[PDB]
């Protein structure tokens, strides 16, 4: 299963806004 | 709401994806804006074209079906067919932690 | 032929019994080997499932890149996020020197969408 924080770690961390 | 036109995990654009050296897409989030490339996302092609179906929220926006919240966003499951997040105490009957499987959701399970 | 095994191979449940979820899962099986597993204990997804379905599924054992046809060098093996076929790292077009970063799915797959 998959939550909010293996989706953050999966993809990487985002650019800011 | 304007699309952003780069990738929030590469920073490439529509024309290149600068993980795989290759132009993608982008999909973008409802709510804020964010975009990133379907492969960044690291999507399927049918969670693609899924989430080309209804309000996509980006990893931050990303709300509860069930309570409309992203508060408690340690208890969130996402989908894995459809991307749409839970809280594992809002689903009935309530889980106390994620399974250790794959997880989908009731209306993908109700697709079928 | 091959005879499917009744029972999955990570949580030992037959069709009736999923021992993780505490649900019924139906099993899918191998067509090479015979060997078994609930969908979930395989972490596919519901949509995995269906296109493992369509064709003559191969277990992580059986594997054979579909181009070339050999399951030599199965380390270099990238295995499609929607259908789980699986394809040499070489023999892809053009080929790759290190598995993609992000999400992969095969051009198969690609023409299906179409
Ligand atoms: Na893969
Ligand atoms: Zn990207
Ligand atoms: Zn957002
Ligand atoms: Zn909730
Ligand atoms: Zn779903
Ligand atoms: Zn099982
Ligand atoms: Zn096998
Ligand atoms: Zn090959
Ligand atoms: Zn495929």
């Amino acid at each position: 299963a998959r939550t909010k924080q293996t989706a953050r770690k999966s993809t990487g961390g985002k650019a800011p806004r | 709401v304007i699309p952003n036109n780069y990738c929030d995990f590469c920073l490439g654009g529509s024309n290149m994806n600068k993980k795989s050296g290759r132009p993608e897409e982008l999909v973008s989030c409802a709510d804020c804006g964010r975009s990133g490339h379907p492969t960044c996302l690291q999507f399927t092609l049918n969670m693609t074209e899924a989430v080309k179906t209804y309000k996509w929220q980006c990893i931050e926006c990303k709300s509860c079906i069930l309570c409309g919240t992203s508060e408690n966003d340690d208890q969130l499951l996402f989908c894995d067919d459809c991307d749409r997040g839970y809280h594992m105490y809002c689903l009935n009957p309530p889980v106390a932690e994620p399974p250790e499987g794959s997880w989908s959701c009731h209306l993908c399970w109700e697709l079928l």
